[PDB]
């Protein structure tokens, strides 16, 4: 019973990283329209990019955490 | 004589149309897997 | 400028042909600003006050 | 419309009393519209697209289905006679 | 920013080379008008 | 309910697919 | 609580039928009625054949064929009781396989080896192509599927709607009013289960991007 | 209040059409008398004016500006604009794939750029041909 | 006897919706099946446009074979007859 | 009851592919948007665009690997 | 107890389309402005949309085929 | 059991339908500034809007159908 | 344990209609932004924003017939 | 045990709110690009945003409702 | 069990403050974008953008209290 | 049984920490065309895009808090 909380846990747990390929989904584009405003790409609009990526990354980076506390 | 209507088309687009044969594949291994199921 | 068949004034017109200087508080207003679009319309406007100059 | 339901009645009624005709076949249809509806038909699912689809038809036909006749007749056939 | 522009090419050579071929789309019989309007008139002195 | 089988129901598409063809072909602009 | 059942009858009837329903006169002059079944049929011919410009026009004549019969076969599901031959899964699987199959195999048949590197989408990032090259081939090998459902899922969830309203409106011997309103309601869902044409085009031009894409 | 004119000829002077369509370099807009205030550089296109009376007209222009302040006083500047009429469809064509044929000729990326106007400009023409 | 079917066929197609073609053109133009949509028997049916009594009555006969076909699955509400 | 729970776990992970879906969609109308505007399809653009579709759906595919690790 | 646990499971399963509705939603809605900002949809325009549908609703049918794998 | 299966089963089934309707309001909201920028309304700007409206529905109708598929 | 059941579902199923109020939010956000670039309510801007309103609201009234189908 | 379900199904329930909040924020953006786009925010522009807050936060509320009852 | 059947309910209504970060994030990148457009700055632009936070958040936090209702 | 609790109470509040990420993805791309359409990045551009972000990490986190809450 435990193991079975654990494991419904680890799968409702795991659901919070699809708000991240949302934002990442958001962010690449942004990046792509902003590139097509304005052809300073090798400027800071990629760095910008990286940075919303990286964020977006590590927020569900966190919730697999929380997932892998749950699970373990 | 309804075959010579389309006789030009069939060899024409069937060259690669006519892999029916696959989805037939597909179908026969399907219904033996739902055999062995049944 | 032409006033009359017997009447002209020689006129001053100031240009602006500047991007910056074309960027004001009232193309706040103004939509698709942008900066190449409004120099692309100064230039334009440039030739244009040279067109109406020489007529 | 109501007053034209009043006339058709009267005009029904007139045929009721005598004949006028080579035996009315409409109340036959509606006789055995009731005894379908009595003992055969069965009103399942029936206002589900027995009705909604076939008065969507009816709204279709006794609307744009009128133009569509026209587009049929004086767009198709005049442009290849013309050509 | 486009292809012409910030390449080289100044908003008035994209006018010009637009109205000719507006100019040039024109039939020989408004072709008049166009060679009008067409100023090759003024010279440079430098 | 459910769909299963599919043996027969596949097979006369095959067929359908050749008569819609075959009647089209006559169909011009 | 009734039981929602897409039965089996004898198929080979009721999927022929449509076919009936679209005279071919051989004469000048058309019968006003097949007349604007070979004008929509130009219209439609037309918007398939402005993306493909090549060589590939010649399945053109065969992928109107596939959007009439498809269209046909779900414009006359609208009807009471008439059972869609698309309902059940087995014949849209029977049309996804083969055709995907061949826009696949002609790609493979002329310029192969440019048919192939479709996958690489000129150049991306080195770092990611092995994932970029699963996920397109999984998707590839995805689309024969996700074809089939895309209609055969939305086309048994028409009839299921119609089939729910419906039962609910028959049950629902309480006041009238509400009643009224769900037949309201039933009469909007099927002026909206009309745009079943719509699937048929969506079907039908994504088997032209693919075709086009490969060919 | 429309101010349409190219610099020989004059369209339209104050007129209240309310409702103008311009080919602009970043793409199309419509003024509906309310617009909001804007500059807009022209592209090679044509300027549909859809007066308020039910009748419209169809000119192909040039280059130029579209110049609609907060009030409805849009000042339309088209350096050659004609209607569709005066123009020929088969010259039409036939500088338009010579202008295609001619694109990878000019090896200068500005000269190439020059071409492709000529080839956009040609490509419009013949799509309001 | 199925030359006897596709003689039927082709009747129906000429009452409805129907160089020689001429004589089949002007039948089509008359078209019977717009004067009687329910036949000589009845007077018409519902939709009164577009000329669409053939296309009506096909799909009435797809509907009620399609009712006969389902027939056996459903089943009544009361034995007595419906009100 | 383990093999129950191993089951609705699997049901609920998978969930987080959904994320994937609309990233992938916002990227791609966001491409549209932007060679609405700058004709450079075949450009840094479409690259970007193919590196934001390939993240998100990565991230999803990820999620759908956890959710068939927890199933089997 | 089994038969429930597939149940809910599948039941939860379906549940992760709503990303690929929405991103589908996104890409078409981004398809008309991108048409209404540049009218030459014909081209790349469209055919990226149509590419976007195709490769956004795939996580909608990949967890609509676990729900059905859950289920049977 | 099993029919509390079958109820929580399509309760979260029927949750899947609310992606498809935010699709639906992104693309008829996306028709409305099509239209502003671009007076064309009976054109492509309106028909790829009723066809993105369609697909949408097509998303979320394909997903209740599990929900319709597990009640029964 | 069957009204159990009932209550879970009508809990989980009316998530879905009110997920359609994010798109009648969208609908109405791009109405202000096509009336603030052409301002004219009789247009046919405010028929396109009920049509879209009243698509989403049909979406979710769906979804609550299908959660009064749960309770009945 | 039924107040058990009551209070998971209310619970549940209360995921509805997070449309709300994403159409709340969206009209909210919208009307505030649309400000600064032009200057005619005071005019039915502030209505317009006005009321799609009055209809997707009333959906929000109506889930709420909702909730409430199954708790009651 | 009824403690046990409160914990999953409080898990589950925390779900429906994730749109209110989703709508807080959306208003402030509209912020930004209407910044970026126009230099207007602490006029009703940054007023309303407070206003529109201070709404979705306020949504967000009264779900939370349901669930902290529900929990305790 | 509360232990068993414990797992799916976590799991199911983990569920938004998804809306912070689609807010932080969100406003970080809109800085990105921000600074598309305005060079001023450094200024309070970018000042209000990590105001943003901050403020949708903090909703995220204190979404959070409850599951951390509820699992101790």
């Amino acid at each position: 019973i435990d193991t079975a909380a654990k494991f419904i846990g680890a799968g409702a747990a795991t659901v919070g990283v699809a708000g991240s390929g949302a934002g990442i989904g958001t962010v690449f584009g942004s990046l792509i329209i902003g590139y097509a405003r304005n052809p300073s790409l090798k400027q800071q609009l990629f760095s910008y990019a990286i940075l919303g990526f990286a964020l977006s990354e590590a927020m569900g980076l966190f919730c697999l955490m929380v997932a892998f506390l749950i699970l373990f | 004589f309804q075959f010579t209507g389309i006789k030009k088309y069939f060899n024409s687009y069937t060259l690669t149309g006519r892999m029916n044969c696959v989805l037939a594949t597909y179908g026969g291994i399907a219904l033996l897997v739902l055999y062995f199921k049944l | 400028r032409f006033r009359s068949v017997i009447s002209y004034k020689t006129e001053e017109k100031p240009i602006f042909s500047l991007d910056t200087v074309a960027s004001a508080e009232s193309m706040s207003i103004y939509d698709d600003i942008d900066a190449d679009v409004l120099r692309n319309y100064q230039e334009y406007s440039l030739a244009n006050i040279i067109y109406y100059s020489l007529k | 419309r109501l007053g034209l339901i009043p006339e058709e009645f009267f005009q029904f009624l007139y045929p009721k009393t005598g004949v006028t005709g080579p035996y009315v076949l409409g109340t036959g249809l509606i006789l055995y519209l009731l005894s379908k509806e009595i003992y055969v038909i069965t009103a399942e699912t029936f206002s589900a697209i027995s009705t909604i689809g076939v008065l969507v038809y009816i709204v279709k036909k006794y609307g744009a289905s009128i133009g569509a006749f026209a587009d049929k007749l004086n767009e198709q056939k005049i442009a290849q006679l013309e050509e | 920013v486009a292809y012409w522009r910030q390449a080289g090419l100044s908003y008035i050579r994209y006018s010009q080379i637009c109205a000719k071929a507006v100019r040039d789309a024109l039939k020989a019989e408004f072709k008049a008008n166009a060679e009008k309007t067409s100023g090759s008139n003024v010279k440079i002195v430098k | 309910d459910t769909s299963t089988w599919f043996i027969t129901i596949t097979s006369m598409i095959m067929t359908l697919f050749i008569l819609f063809q075959l009647k089209i072909s006559n169909y011009s602009y | 609580i009734a039981p929602t059942m897409m039965g089996l009858p004898i198929v080979t009837l009721i999927i022929m039928f449509p076919s009936l329903l679209f005279p071919t006169p051989k004469r000048l002059i058309n019968n006003r009625t097949i007349s604007i079944q070979q004008w929509l049929i130009q219209l439609t011919s037309k918007q398939m054949m402005a993306i493909h410009n090549q060589k590939g026009q010649t399945w053109s004549l065969m992928l109107m064929s596939l959007i009439m019969f498809i269209g046909s076969t779900n414009i006359l599901g609208l009807l009471p009781h008439s059972f869609t031959p698309t309902t059940q899964l087995s014949m849209n699987l029977g049309m996804a396989i083969p055709l995907w199959s061949a826009t696949v195999f002609t790609g493979f048949r002329y310029k192969t080896k440019t048919s192939l590197a479709h996958f690489l989408p000129q150049g991306t990032p080195a770092l990611l192509i092995p994932m970029l090259v699963i996920i397109e081939t999984i998707s590839l090998f995805i689309q024969p599927v996700a074809l089939a459902v895309r209609l055969t899922a939305n086309i048994t969830a028409g009839h299921l709607l119609i089939h729910l309203i419906g039962g609910a409106t028959l049950a629902l011997l309480n006041i009238n009013t509400m009643t009224a309103f769900i037949t309201f309601t039933i009469l909007i869902l099927l002026t909206i289960l009309e745009f079943a044409v719509a699937l048929i085009q969506a079907y039908v031009f994504t088997l032209l991007v693919s075709l086009y894409l490969h060919d | 209040s429309f101010t349409f004119a190219s610099p020989t000829q004059v369209f339209f002077n104050g007129a209240n059409v309310r409702q103008v369509d311009v080919p602009t370099q970043t793409g199309a807009f419509g003024i509906l008398a309310s617009h909001v205030p804007t500059l807009q550089v022209l592209r090679p296109g044509l300027v549909v004016v859809h007066a308020e009376d039910g009748t419209t007209s169809k000119y192909f222009v040039s280059s130029g500006s579209v110049t609609v302040n907060a009030d409805s006083s849009v000042q339309l500047l088209a350096e050659e604009a004609v209607t569709l009429d005066m123009l020929d469809p088969g010259v039409a064509k036939a500088n338009l794939e010579k202008a295609q044929s001619e694109l990878l000729g000019a090896a200068d990326e500005a000269s190439r750029a020059e071409i492709q106007i000529r080839i956009e400009a040609n490509e419009a023409l013949v799509k309001a041909l | 006897a199925s030359v006897v079917p596709l003689k039927d066929r082709r009747l129906l197609e000429v009452k409805l919706g129907e160089i020689l073609m001429r004589d089949f053109t002007p039948s089509g133009i008359a078209g019977a099946f717009q004067r009687g949509y329910y036949r000589y028997y009845n007077k018409y049916v519902n939709v009164k446009k577009g000329s669409v009594a053939g296309l009506s009555m096909v799909l009435a006969a797809y509907v009620v074979f399609n009712y006969c076909r389902s027939y056996k699955e459903l089943k009544h509400e009361r034995l007595r007859k419906y009100h």
